[PDB]
């Protein structure tokens, strides 16, 4: 029952409008002109720099044409491997080259160091420009974080955890007593662990309370990556950036993939993790003890590898909290109520009692919900909006427990 | 490497009749006239040049110094005067461009020219036509509007309010000092879901939109599933603040499985990272993450909490009036019949969703076009019911 | 992970949960009280031209004062009726007073709980519901979840579309609209009629008038009640 | 996903039973048509290899009682024992009541035994 | 290929029948065709089979003897020609045919017959009026068929094709007239002027017949025929229609001068005078709680200079416009102007009048003290403030005329400038003979400077906008002739053509006489003046010739520099067809290609046309393109782009746009020339707290108010060359927004004229179904109380069918009456 050929054309011409063929021809011309004007562009030149550089900065491009014979030492750039006692430099080059050169007369051997990229002039491959690249990928820009974290009221002060860590982080940075009265160096490390909650907020508070040597938030899940050696290099530049930034503290977070689990499936399941473990130990071993740099490692469960017994000499003072009581919860309410347009005339102690061990994250969540209910009611007031504050906090506590 | 695309197309989609008539014809004539007058204008202006001033100062100073031979290479790093560019076959050059230096458009990681001989950069290929590693913004700000959907007024109002807390009245909770990126958790029957998409186009009328559907149970060792979306949402903040529509992965990729350990590492990584991004204390931006699912039961307790993921919205089945509206929308383009057989097809129907409505409307035209070709086929009054049965609803042995 | 009759890490009993979700596959079942009559309907819509409609047996009697309806697996339901009927005859043998609706519902719930117990027995993926007049006048309705439990309901609303029909019932469960037997029947209709098409003869209603036998409504009278419901719907512009 | 017979599905389906019932469609062919003053069964003889003798006089059609007859369409191993049990049930009813067993009662007994087989214990459903 | 067995059998049967009809003897010709035609007119209520018999059927029809046999034969050829058409053979056969009842031959045939009639009606020459009547009779037979079978919109197509909309009035009933008239209104926007007036006149005819006066007044305002407006106002008699007419005239801004013999005349002239406009606007502003005077400082977000302080004062007046509640210029205002430097005291006082605009009683008392100020600039600013206060709003005693008595022709240039601009804003659209006879002699003064004479022309143009005032034009031309050409064409004669364009706004055709009289002028100014008056007169018409003439002339090299008229061509590009969305979003793209490859003067004037397209409408593509071009090398291009963003976001309070301007303020903090006008753009965006919109398209965004576009165009003409004129002296020309500043909320009264709290559903209103002339469909019902800001794209609708409005158009003012079915 197909009956299409010839028939379909007749019924396509059977109905239509009186000028349906006209608009079809009109819109085909519309599309024809659309393609023509897309071909008939405006600035029809992919290369840009039309005039603002090509009128005055061009005049100095004549100067670089007069100095075109110099400034050609670019050619190719590659790392260096090692050197002899002083004059000769045995170098591995990105051209796979077993390369040695007399370093260019303008470059002293002191500046050039092993493992640094240097450009070579094709004529003689002299060490002309030893570029200190210090190039950071985008993910590494996330591993490094903001310095001025801003101080608060001990970010919901849990007096136990903060006061135990101040003598191990704040005190060494103050350096008032570490040298003589107590043994040589302050305690070798801090492990600020705990269930998802107050973890690393006290670190941020310590960062604000201390000098400009401020922490960077690196993630172990980011650190573990594809292929081999990238995680090793990432940890190395992590230490380099922290060392350069006034010897700031390095905050390792979520240490359950960089150290992995306590096991490896067949020593081939997670072996790049093991590659990162060897180099990280080589970096944060300290060698010569130094009260300048600090390291803090924070996870939720003590799932660290075998170095968990070497760290008593390197990373000691394992502390935790994430267990807010009534006094802790109500103080977190106060510091959060410092924000927004709320005032403490609300009986927020009642809601602190209602939620047993609701962390500090949920309290911030509950405060966020209270503001959301205020804007939903379209009232920007929240100082005296306490009954509405209590109502939205209790109903959302109901939803969190059972929705 | 990508900021925006030239939007010089979609010439006035508002053709009011959308059917062959004189009003539509006159609008098309005005459209086609306005195209020539522009092609007139630009052609008249480009050739009727304001002034003939030498070689437009182009061939006199720079075009010669750019040279005839050139090679294309990426630009790596920027220094005060020179530029650190990584050309082909792993070649790196520290040379100061001063001809066709558009510093804004050069950027690191972009193709630039090399004049050979004394290798100096002389230009940049701004197009470069190759940002193809992870492409999710290709479908940005979809053209679908509110009018494409109907009969869902309660949900449209709810989603609009949740997404017009920003943009509109941003000072409302700015003074309230919360800046909540709560997002929306959408329920709904499995017979729907792209309505969860069609109701999302209401907010997609403003700013851009991103989609992550199916993805994977992030077996990848780096994870980064929810984490590259965080980067893409950061890119969305760089652009107009976009939304992330993660339908069917808030359920499967974020599953409330009873298992704690040895659970494909998604529970360890994906759920935790989703909460980190959904928390406003970690990431800023007007990005609103629309979580849509057809299994409310598998809501993870972290996703259950309205404290971090608020604005829970339930999508119900269409009612009698909603079924009338959706059928009218889908059959408006097709001119079903002159008798307007509308209520007979939905009055007794139950548990019929948007996808089913689209399918039956499409199959109604196909069956008429099969052999019943009569323009407005007189059989469509009952053939619409003939293909609304269409079996295919559900089939499983007998068991009953 | 684990889907057997053992406790899961979060609690619950996942096999029992799967059995409880299996009632969705089946048919709707509504029924109400009223102190004058209990009426319950099923509204089956699947009858081929070659199958006899006698042996669908979606509602069955127990002791001429107790009747139950299907929601879920039919074979399990039929085994449940057979065992429950045997137990009603036993409780008529001993304890010469006739069986009470609460007693038989308790027995059915106990059997379901016993079958959920231990790994050997599949947890009887059927959700039953029982109406009937007790010996002391009062008619009662109990609904038994497949796991182990029974609950005395004014309206049952069990099966596919259970949520919507239960919402409709609890919305307008007016005792003044219950009153007379005809009012009760017409309240069950337009509530079960709401589920799916319900056009020609899909409704399968049942009737228990105090001390009368189990009355299965005739199709012509069902159409008459549908017409009366339509008349009530009319004049309401 | 399948496991020991007495299981369910995450949705709540008896996928082992459904698979067995679908497999019943595979292989074998019988049909029954009921008419006035006579009801008949038609069976498709699957294997017609010339090396048989056809001495059993019936393969698909089985006489189960004086007033009834059946026709299996599943695996013969379970079919034989099911037919034996069905004849035993019919004759037990005949002994108990001294009257031919009604067809519906016999079918209910057989389907009860099959429901028991698919209900409890680690026993395969009668395919 | 194998057809159906029955289909082939019937095909062979019809083959035998046509062979019988094609036989030699004609005795069997009649029976064969009797049998044939019955199944020919079967599928229409077949045609495939007779596909290859075209030549044979033509021979049979021609061979048929005249009479019954011939005209059925012509009938069959016609109904088959709809498939076998190499020409309109269907109509030529049907004209020869029976001309009996045709409608029974199928809907496809009658629709094809209708179109072929339309083609012939257009094809027939003027001398041929013999067959025109039979086609007209055929048309009058098919229109009832189209009305019954919901084909009225294509019936309108064929009647307008044959120019028979007069009998369209007599045939259409009210049960479907609303969608037909809406279809007519849509076609109005694109049809050229003579048929455009024809469809407007017939649209008035239908609505007058069906007692649909409120929308008829909307159509009359489109026709810009004040005589017809008066005629239809007299035609309607009911108290409810009388009072809604006066709202519509009052909302439009044009005062209708009538007699007191009409009932409730005092209220009609008051509501037409917008006396209660200010009281209602403040009342709704208080109800929204939007009354607090927003400081210019926290608009600037100063968390991180005389001209900059002036810009802060101007944006403060813009934000607090029409309010009259601002103590910054009231309590310590004298200190602020004393602290102010040079030329800015006039603008600061005028900005104070902007705060007090439409507040006649309150404004006059609070400006009386500043009237006696010492400085001439403060006095002139105070007088300009009085004109701004009385601008738009009409008053019974008209205090502006008496207040500006010595200053109208005062010898001091600054004092005369303030009064003249004030009278122009006041009498804008009044068309008062007394005001014209007092300001035109001031135009004739020779002691006034060139810019003073231009301001007089601006005042005369805005007062007599769209009036074709002959004596005004003669004085304008005479003043141009008397003034020497060398000093004319310097920088300030650009206001004289603007007055001519305003006076002939929306008229066209007659402009040939004005340009012919203006032909004596030398090329550098004549080529600018004639183009400006032409585009202003042909504005809102879709005359894409006038734009392409502009496109051709703006393309010339024109490089003493006469190429300045390329800019007014660019403004005219947007001005001609800014009416609907089409003709604006694509001329927008034209402006994109103007910027994309164009002259420096061209790219200077493009953002002005971009702002004119979508003033007060924050389209995303416009905002992005303007922001990207706000950093161009040419300073004037940057200035125009900054102001364009302010205008497109004006009266919107668009949060993201305001953030963009704040970023621009940080970008342009080093250079104050861009900085103070970026502040100006922000003040425009927050002008009147966004309560009053600046788009000159009102009454469902499809009516051109002459006064508002006159003031708007004056600002854009000033912004053609602000790189010279705003820097020098024109700190007063920015106050022309008063005409374009109209409130965009809903004020609901009742039959007793009291504010109603009736709630309405507001949301996006865009077309969903285009099957016919259906009303625009609204989505997104965010219903609340009646004060709601009506922006572009979104409209309002009553929540329930309980309150019946005087007009379905829901903007500005409206009266809601109790429905008879309300319960
Ligand atoms: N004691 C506290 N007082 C106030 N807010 C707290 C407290 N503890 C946690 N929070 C809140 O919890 C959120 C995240 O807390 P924090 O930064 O300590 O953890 P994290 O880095 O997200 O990870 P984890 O929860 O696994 O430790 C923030 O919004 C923070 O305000
Ligand atoms: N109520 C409705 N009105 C108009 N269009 C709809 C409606 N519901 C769905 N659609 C359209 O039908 C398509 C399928 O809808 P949906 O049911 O969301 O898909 P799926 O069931 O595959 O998830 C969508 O792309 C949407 O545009």
């Amino acid at each position: 029952r197909a009956l299409d050929e010839g028939d379909i054309a007749l019924l396509k011409t059977y109905g239509q409008s009186t000028y349906s063929r006209q608009i079809k021809q009109v819109e085909d011309d519309i599309q024809q002109l659309l393609k023509k004007i897309n071909e008939l562009t405006g600035i029809k030149e992919s290369d840009t720099g039309l005039a603002p550089p090509a009128l005055w900065d061009l005049a100095a491009d004549k100067q670089t044409l007069q100095s075109e014979q110099p400034l050609q030492v670019a050619r190719c750039t590659k790392i260096i491997n090692a050197d002899s006692e002083d004059p000769k430099y045995i170098i591995n080059v990105k051209q796979f080259a077993k390369f040695v050169v007399d370093l260019s007369d303008q470059v002293a051997p002191t500046d050039i160091e092993e493992g640094m990229r240097v450009g070579v002039d094709r004529n003689k491959y002299q060490i002309h420009i030893p570029l200190p690249p210090k190039i950071d990928p985008t993910v590494t820009m996330m591993q490094v974080e903001e310095k001025p974290d801003v101080t608060y009221s001990d970010v919901g002060g849990c007096k136990e955890q903060i006061e135990k860590l101040r003598e191990v982080v704040e005190t060494p940075l103050l350096h008032p007593e570490r040298f003589v009265n107590l043994g040589i160096e302050p305690p070798k490390g801090v492990l600020l662990f705990g269930p998802p909650g107050t973890g690393k907020t006290l670190c941020a508070r310590a960062v604000a309370n201390r000098t400009d040597a401020c922490f960077i938030r690196v993630i172990g899940s980011e650190l573990v990556q594809k292929y081999v050696g990238e995680g090793a290099r990432m940890v190395r530049e992590l230490f380099e950036m922290a060392r350069t930034k006034k010897a700031c503290l390095i905050f390792f977070d979520e240490i359950d993939a960089i150290g992995g689990a306590r096991f490896d499936d067949g020593a081939g399941g997670d072996n790049e993790v093991q590659r990162t473990m060897l180099e990280l130990i080589n970096q944060l071993d300290g060698f010569d003890p130094r009260g300048n740099i600090k390291v803090l490692m924070a996870t939720n469960r003590p799932d660290t590898l075998d170095p968990a017994l070497m760290r008593p000499g390197r990373l000691d003072r394992k502390i935790e909290f994430s267990l807010p009581d009534l006094e802790g919860r109500t103080h977190i309410f106060k510091i959060h109520a410092r924000s927004m347009s709320v005032e403490r005339d609300i009986r927020f102690e009642l809601l602190a009692r209602l939620c047993p061990n609701s962390t500090g994250a949920e309290i911030r969540s509950v405060c966020t919900e209270a503001g959301m209910f205020a804007i939903r009611a379209r009232r920007k007031i929240a100082t005296e909006k306490d009954f509405l504050e209590a109502v939205n906090k209790v109903i959302k506590s109901y939803a969190k427990f059972s929705a | 490497k990508k900021t925006k695309g030239p939007d010089a197309a979609s010439k006035l989609p508002l053709v009011t009749p959308h059917t062959q008539c004189r009003l539509k014809l006159l609008k098309l004539e005005r459209i086609k006239d306005y195209l020539l007058m522009e092609e007139e204008f630009i052609r008249n202006q480009e050739q009727m040049k304001p002034l003939e001033e030498k070689q437009e100062e182009e061939r006199s100073k720079v075009d010669d110094l750019r040279g005839t031979p050139m090679s294309v290479g990426t630009l790596e790093e920027i220094i005060d005067d020179h530029a650190i560019v990584s050309t082909s076959v792993g070649s790196e050059h520290y040379v100061s461009i001063l001809s066709f230096v558009d510093k804004d458009l050069l950027e690191p990681g972009c193709s630039v020219l090399l004049n050979h001989k004394v290798h100096a950069v002389i230009g940049v290929l701004m197009d470069d036509t190759d940002p193809l590693v992870t492409v999710m913004k290709v479908e940005k700000a979809p053209q679908e509007t509110y009018a494409d959907i109907g009969g869902l007024d309660n949900q449209i109002q709810e989603i609009k309010e949740s997404v017009e807390l920003p943009l509109t009245h941003p000072e409302y909770y700015e003074e309230m000092g919360i800046k909540p990126p709560k997002g929306v958790i959408l329920y709904g029957p499995p017979g729907t879901g792209k309505t969860l998409l069609a109701k999302a186009v209401a907010n997609q009328t403003s700013a851009t939109f991103l989609r992550v559907v199916g993805s994977e149970l992030i077996q990848k060792y780096l994870g980064d599933g929810p984490k590259l979306v965080r980067e893409l949402f950061r890119v969305a903040e760089e652009h107009a603040p976009s939304i992330v529509f993660i339908d069917e992965i808030d359920a499967i990729g974020t599953k409330r499985y009873d298992s704690n350990s040895g659970g494909e590492r998604e529970i360890q990584r994906t759920m935790l990272e989703l909460l980190n991004q959904l928390d406003g204390f970690d990431s800023r931006g007007d990005v609103k993450v629309i979580m849509a699912t057809n299994r409310i039961e598998t809501l993870d307790p972290a996703l259950i909490r309205p404290g971090r993921i608020d604005r829970k919205i339930e999508f119900p089945l269409p009612d009698e009036k909603t079924k009338k509206r959706i059928f009218q929308i889908h059959t408006s383009r097709m001119t079903l019949a002159d008798d307007v057989t509308l209520d007979d097809l939905i009055m007794a129907k139950d548990d019929l969703s948007g996808a089913d409505i689209k399918a039956i409307c499409t199959e109604a035209g196909l069956m008429a076009l099969r052999e019943r070709r009569m323009k407005v086929t007189n059989e469509d009054f009952k053939k619409s019911k003939e293909n609304v049965l269409y079996k295919k609803q559900e089939g499983t042995p007998e068991g009953l | 992970d684990r889907a057997i009759t053992v406790f899961s890490p979060d609690g619950h009993l996942f096999q029992v949960e799967y059995a409880q979700e299996a009632v969705k596959k089946g048919s709707t079942a509504v029924g109400v009280r009223g102190r004058d009559i209990v009426v319950l309907g099923v509204e089956k819509k699947s009858v081929a031209k070659l199958q006899d409609e006698r042996t669908v047996r979606k509602i069955c009697a127990l002791d001429d004062n107790v009747c139950m309806a299907f929601a879920g697996l039919t074979a399990d339901a039929r085994i449940v009726i057979n065992r429950a009927r045997v137990e009603c005859q036993s409780h008529r043998l001993t304890v010469e007073d006739p069986v009470t609706v609460e007693y038989i519902t308790r027995y059915i719930a106990s059997l379901k709980q016993r079958y959920t117990q231990s790994n050997g027995r599949r947890p009887f993926g059927i959700s039953a519901l029982i109406v009937g007049f007790d010996f002391d006048g009062t008619p009662r309705l109990y609904q038994t979840d497949p796991s182990g439990t029974y609950h005395a309901w004014k309206a049952n609303a069990i099966g596919r579309g259970a949520k919507s029909v239960r919402e409709f019932l609890e919305k307008n469960y007016t005792d003044e609209a219950i009153e007379t037997d005809d009012l009760t029947i017409k309240l069950v209709i337009k509530a079960l009629l709401e589920v799916v098409q319900s056009g020609g003869k899909n409704i399968e209603l049942a009737v228990m008038r105090r001390d009368q036998s189990l009355k299965i409504l005739n199709p012509e009278e069902i159409e008459k009640y549908v017409a009366e419901i339509e008349k009530e719907k009319e004049e309401n512009e | 996903y399948d496991s020991r017979t007495t299981i369910f599905s995450p949705e709540g389906r008896l996928y082992q039973v459904e698979y067995a019932m679908e497999a019943i469609g595979h292989a074998g062919t019988c049909l029954g048509i009921l008419a006035n003053d006579g009801v008949l069964l038609a069976a498709e003889r699957r294997n017609i290899h010339k090396l048989l003798d056809e001495v059993f006089f019936s393969e698909k059609i089985y006489k189960l009682n004086e007033d009834m007859a059946c026709s299996v369409a599943g695996i013969t191993s379970d079919a034989n024992v099911l037919t034996n049990e069905l004849r035993l049930i019919a004759q037990r009813y005949l002994l108990q009541y001294q009257e031919p067993i009604p067809c519906e009662q016999l079918v209910t007994a057989l389907c009860d035994i099959k429901q028991a087989y698919t209900q409890f214990g680690g026993k395969r459903p009668f395919g | 290929q194998e057809l159906s067995e029955e289909d082939k059998q019937l095909q062979d049967e019809l083959e035998m029948l046509v062979e019988r009809l094609g036989e030699k003897d004609t005795s069997l010709y009649r029976p064969a065709l009797e049998e044939l035609r019955r199944q020919i007119r079967s599928s229409t209520t077949p045609l495939k089979f007779l596909r290859p018999h075209y030549g044979k059927l033509k021979e049979i029809y021609e061979n048929m003897a005249p009479g019954e046999n011939k005209r059925f034969a012509a009938d069959i050829i016609s109904v088959l020609a709809m498939t076998m058409s190499g020409e309109r053979e269907c109509l030529k056969y049907r004209l020869v045919g029976s001309q009996e009842e045709l409608a029974s031959w199928g809907h496809e045939y009658v629709r094809h017959l209708a179109g072929e009639v339309a083609k012939e009606w257009q094809e027939l020459d003027d001398a041929e009026k013999v067959q025109r009547e039979p086609l007209l009779t055929l048309v009058k037979e098919i229109v009832p068929y189209n009305m019954a079978h919901n084909a009225e919109h294509e019936a309108c197509d064929l009647l307008m094709e044959i120019e028979q909309v007069d009998m369209l009035e007599k045939d259409i009933d009210e049960n479907a007239y609303a969608k037909v008239c809406l279809y007519l209104t849509s076609c109005v926007n694109y049809v050229p002027e003579p048929e455009n007036s024809a469809l407007l006149r017939c649209a008035l005819g239908v609505f007058r017949k069906f007692s649909r006066f409120p929308e008829a007044l909307r159509l009359a305002l489109m026709l810009n025929d004040m005589e017809l407006v008066e005629d239809i106002f007299t035609s309607c008699k009911d108290v409810v229609v009388q009072k809604q007419m006066a709202f519509m005239l009052g909302r439009h801004g044009v005062f209708l001068e009538l007699s007191e013999d009409v009932e409730e005349y005092e209220d009609l002239t008051e509501i037409m005078s917008n006396v209660q406009l200010n009281s209602n606007f403040l009342a709704l502003a208080r109800e929204l709680d939007i009354m607090e005077p927003k400081v210019p400082d926290d608009i600037y977000k100063t968390h991180l200079s005389a001209r900059m302080n002036l810009a802060s004062s101007f944006v403060n007046g813009f934000v607090n416009a029409a309010f009259g509640q601002d103590k910054l210029l009231t309590d310590d205002g004298n200190k602020w102007l004393y602290k102010n430097k040079d030329h800015g005291m006039l603008s600061a006082a005028a900005s104070l009048g902007m705060i007090l605009l439409w507040d006649v009683d309150g404004g006059l008392t609070q400006i009386d003290k500043y009237l006696y100020s010492s400085e001439d600039y403060i006095k002139s600013g105070a007088l300009l403030a009085c004109g701004i206060v009385n601008s738009g709003v009409r008053n019974e005693c008209d205090p502006a005329l008496a207040l500006l008595s010595d200053y109208v022709l005062h010898n001091s240039n600054t004092m005369r400038l303030g009064s003249i601009f004030g009278l122009g804003l006041a009498y804008a659209g009044s068309n008062r003979e007394d005001v014209l006879t007092l300001l035109l002699p001031v135009m004739g003064d020779s002691k006034s400077s060139m810019e003073v004479a231009g301001v007089t022309a601006l005042a005369c143009g805005m007062i007599a906008v769209g009036s074709c005032n002959g004596d005004v034009t003669s004085t304008i031309l005479q003043t141009i002739m008397e003034k020497s050409e060398t000093e004319l064409k310097d920088t300030y004669a650009r206001w004289l053509p603007l007055g001519l364009g305003l006076n002939h706004l929306g008229k066209g055709e007659a402009i040939e006489a004005i340009l012919a009289a203006l032909e004596v002028v030398s090329e550098p100014f004549r080529s600018f003046a004639n183009t400006l008056v032409d585009v202003c007169a042909y504005a809102g018409s879709g005359n894409v010739l006038k734009v392409q003439q502009l496109l051709h002339i703006c393309s010339e090299h024109f490089d003493a520099d006469m190429g300045a008229h390329q800019g007014v061509a660019v403004l005219g590009i947007a001005l001609i067809a800014m009416g609907e969305e089409i003709g604006a979003e694509m001329a927008l793209r034209t402006f994109g290609h103007l910027l994309r490859y164009g002259e420096p003067t061209l790219r200077r004037a493009v953002p002005l046309a971009l702002a004119l397209i979508s003033v007060s409408n924050p389209r995303l593509n416009i905002l992005d393109t303007l922001s990207k071009f706000s950093h161009d090398a040419d300073p004037e291009v940057s200035y125009n782009s900054i102001f364009a963003m302010g205008m497109v976001g004006s009266g919107t309070n668009n949060a993201r746009l305001a953030a963009m301007l704040r970023q621009l303020a940080q970008y342009h903090a080093k250079d104050p020339n861009n900085l103070f006008m970026v502040r100006l753009a922000q003040g425009l965006t927050h002008l009147g707290k966004g309560t009053l919109t600046l788009c000159p398209y009102h009454s469902d965004r499809q009516l051109m108010s002459q006064v508002a576009v006159a003031g708007l165009l004056t600002v854009l003409v000033s912004f053609l060359d602000v790189r010279n004129i705003i820097l020098g002296k024109s700190h007063y020309v920015l106050y022309g927004l008063v005409a374009a500043m109209q409130p965009r909320m809903l004020v609901t009264f009742d039959e007793e004229l009291r504010p109603l709290p009736v709630s309405v559903r507001v949301g996006q209103a865009v077309d969903v179904v285009g099957q016919a002339g259906k009303p625009k469909t609204i989505t997104g019902f965010q219903t609340h109380t009646t004060p709601v800001l009506l922006a572009h794209g979104e409209r309002a609708e009553l929540a329930t069918e309980e309150f019946l409005p005087v007009t379905p158009i829901l903007e500005g003012f409206v009266i809601l009456r109790k429905n008879p079915n309300y319960d």
